[PDB]
């Protein structure tokens, strides 16, 4: 016999096609992605085990601990070290969504009913809050009377004092394009509406009306007018936004911003943001509870073989399902050869997960394909596991497991 | 209760003395679960005899089999006290390297490497 447990499965398990967008338990690599190609709740959801990662630049771990208790559901609390601040961020969810009509003399609109189940939440938190809190939830609000609408991503946060008892909401808005249209206003002669905010202020209104708490001013930060951006790039901005008004409430600064305080855009979301990002959401391969994890437990999430394993899956399916432009004179490696290595490479790696131990030949074999495995994109996802696999190459990865003779 | 405390030394010299050439061919082995763990089920039969050519490999394979369970879960094998960084090794330089003084490999597992 030859092939006994040659299987992908359990952490080296990639998921299916049909299982595309219904799972919710893992967030698999797609190596494909770009920060221009958008974001979900998933995404983002995986982004957050950039927080406790010391070597990430979005690390929390200077300003906040951990909150001791759980106090907020669908939340991760945390504590400013530099404050009495309490600073809550929500889990992304899908349905966190606010339609709006850009028709003025239409109502406003709507909230999801999961996003103000949510606001009563926070509102019933505060009434018992002995302490100043920070609410951060990221959410999408969408036009619904035009055809051909973008779901815009957009970040919400209340804080509340409770020496004032004052409760006080703030849109932070990078802005898309297209999220507003000159041929609109001039038919609407101006009242038209572009955002949420009539909806979603009525509705926070309407979450803390039994209580004794005053309304803050409310207030939509928006910012990247012109830097001008594709829906994509939004979900990016909201994620560093999250980063800013995390340590700018441990810190006890106002929360600063492209357009005010940020000199520009790229100063604020960084090409080594855009690393990092790009990075996690491409490379890795985490579980929801691994991130439930680090961010209950305040620490890093190392690499792990079968990431790469299930990485080196992704780009394998990619490239084999589709059909490429095929090009002339051409400069580099084929599909072919490069499919090849890859299945070499899982191969192995499998082999040295179960096995713990690798043929003389086999090394042989990745020792004639380490440069394609090295080259372009490829060599870019295997320098990325690598790197954090702690192996200055994949011979040196491999080496110590391999049997002579 | 282990087969060491059921059959004598001289039992089991007898039993290996000859097993050994009805089955000329084959090395006897008795795998055992050990005492101490918590998260394994008890395969029962105790007395193996395997073929020699095979490695450790087919064998961890066949015992992952009798265990009911996916392969995605831990299992470990250890000989004596010892055990392999070699999963490779053919079962007759096993036989040859960590068998008993009585004869018989003596084999014990666990979903964990433990003292």
């Amino acid at each position: 016999d030859i092939d006994e447990f040659d299987l992908l499965e359990g952490d080296e398990k990639l998921p299916g096609d049909s299982e595309l967008d219904k799972t919710t338990s893992i967030y698999p690599p797609e190596t494909s992605w770009e920060v221009n190609k958008g974001m979900n709740s998933s995404r983002l959801h995986k982004l957050y085990s950039l927080f406790f990662d010391k070597s990430s630049a979005f690390y929390l771990g200077d300003d906040v601990s951990v909150l001791e208790d759980k106090p907020l559901t669908g939340a991760y609390g945390f504590q400013s070290k530099k404050n009495d601040q309490q600073i809550f961020l929500f889990r992304p969810d899908s349905d966190y969504v606010a339609g709006y009509h850009v028709d003025a003399k239409s109502d406003a609109g709507w909230v999801n009913d999961k996003l103000d189940r949510r606001l009563s939440e926070i509102s019933e938190f505060c009434s018992k809050a002995t302490q100043p809190a920070t609410f951060i939830l990221p959410f999408v609000e969408m036009p619904t009377d035009i055809t051909k609408g973008v779901q815009h991503q957009v970040l919400l946060t209340i804080s509340y004092d409770p020496k004032s008892k004052q409760l006080t909401p703030t849109v932070y808005d990078s802005i898309g394009r297209d999220t507003y249209s000159e041929s609109l206003s001039s038919y609407f002669k101006g009242k038209y509406r572009t955002t949420c905010d009539e909806i979603l202020t009525q509705s926070i209104e309407k979450a803390i009306k039994s209580t004794d708490f005053t309304l803050g001013k409310f207030t939509r930060a928006a910012y990247n007018h012109q830097n001008r951006l594709t829906e994509g790039n939004c979900g990016s901005y909201t994620f560093r936004t999250i980063k800013e008004v995390i340590s700018s409430s441990a810190q006890g600064t106002e929360v600063k911003i492209p357009g005010s305080g940020y000199i520009t855009s790229n100063s604020y979301l960084t090409s080594q943001h855009v690393q990092d990002i790009e990075s996690c959401i491409k490379y890795r391969n985490l579980g929801v509870v691994d991130i439930e994890s680090a961010l209950t437990e305040g620490k890093t999430l190392p690499v792990q073989l079968s990431e790469f394993i299930v990485a080196l899956e992704d780009y394998g399916k990619l490239r084999s399902q589709q059909s490429e432009k095929s090009m002339l004179n051409f400069i580099g490696y084929s599909k072919t050869a490069k499919l090849t290595a890859v299945e070499l490479l899982i191969g192995i790696l499998n082999d040295i997960k179960g096995k713990n131990e690798i043929s003389e030949s086999q090394y042989d074999k990745l020792v004639k394909e380490v440069d394609c495995l090295m080259d372009s994109s490829l060599g870019k996802l295997v320098q990325f596991h690598l790197k954090n696999l702690g192996a200055e190459s994949l011979q040196k990865l491999v080496l110590p497991c391999v049997k002579f003779d | 209760k282990t087969f060491k405390q059921r059959r004598t030394f001289e039992q089991r010299v007898e039993d290996v003395r000859l097993i050994r050439e009805q089955h000329p061919t084959k090395i006897p082995v008795i795998i055992e679960r050990y005492k101490g763990e918590k998260q394994l089920p008890v395969l029962d039969k105790t007395k193996f005899l395997v073929p020699d050519h095979v490695n450790m490999s087919e064998l961890i394979k066949i015992i992952r089999r009798r265990l009911q369970l996916n392969a995605n879960q831990a299992f470990f094998l250890l000989v004596n006290g010892h055990s392999m960084v070699s999963v490779s090794t053919p079962i007759s330089e096993v036989y040859e390297s960590e068998k008993d003084e009585d004869g018989f490999l003596y084999m014990v597992y666990a979903s964990q490497e433990t003292f």
